[PDB]
């Protein structure tokens, strides 16, 4: 299944179907629905994660990783994604003939 | 008049007689059947261009330059394609 294989490709529970069957339908190919929805679920770090990358609360100290990094490491992922739809869409060089009619 | 006349004639001549026989519309020159040859030879010269000992027939002068006529041709054709 198509969705399946795109929830897996980019991690389920947080979108709803709905933009994942658009995403499907904007392109044919796979890996490109895959890195367009891997840049729009990196746009979504700035609520699941915040700013707020680092706190200490009495003896608690958590040191997230920074959105930078997170968004970074999701357009890296969006950019292998684009990289593999191109290289199963690529082809290779052609020499080819060549002809015109003459009298 | 308007008719249109289609005849397959095909005729032997030979030094003591000519034959000839027509397969369709009537030609009024032609008597069908052997007619006798007014001379005991055959009244047909036969002119050999370029006769050999080991050819029934003549051979064309065209014959020894054509397949250069070939090549010229495919190189001056190609050279036009080409341009």
């Amino acid at each position: 299944e198509k969705l399946r294989l795109l929830l897996n490709d980019k991690d389920k529970k947080s979108f709803t179907d709905e933009e994942l069957n658009l995403f499907l339908e904007e392109a044919d190919c796979i890996y490109c629905a895959a890195s367009q929805g891997w840049i729009l679920k990196s746009l979504q770090y700035e609520n699941t994660v915040g700013e707020m990358y680092e706190y200490k609360v009495g003896q608690e100290t958590y040191k997230s990783s920074s959105i930078k990094d997170l968004v970074s490491v999701a357009y890296q992922n969006a950019d292998k994604f684009k990289d593999m739809c191109t290289n199963k869409k690529e082809k290779g060089s052609f020499m080819l003939g060549i002809s015109t009619e003459f009298e | 008049g308007e008719n249109k006349r289609k005849a397959k004639v095909k005729q032997i001549i030979t030094a003591e007689s000519r034959f000839v026989e027509v397969e369709g519309d009537k030609i009024e020159g032609l008597e069908e059947g052997e007619t006798p040859n007014v001379w005991g030879f055959i009244p047909i010269i036969h002119f050999k261009n370029e006769a050999d000992e080991t050819l029934k027939y003549g051979q064309s002068d065209i014959e020894p330059i054509e397949p250069l006529l070939k090549a010229y041709h495919d190189v001056m054709l190609h050279a036009l394609k080409g341009s």
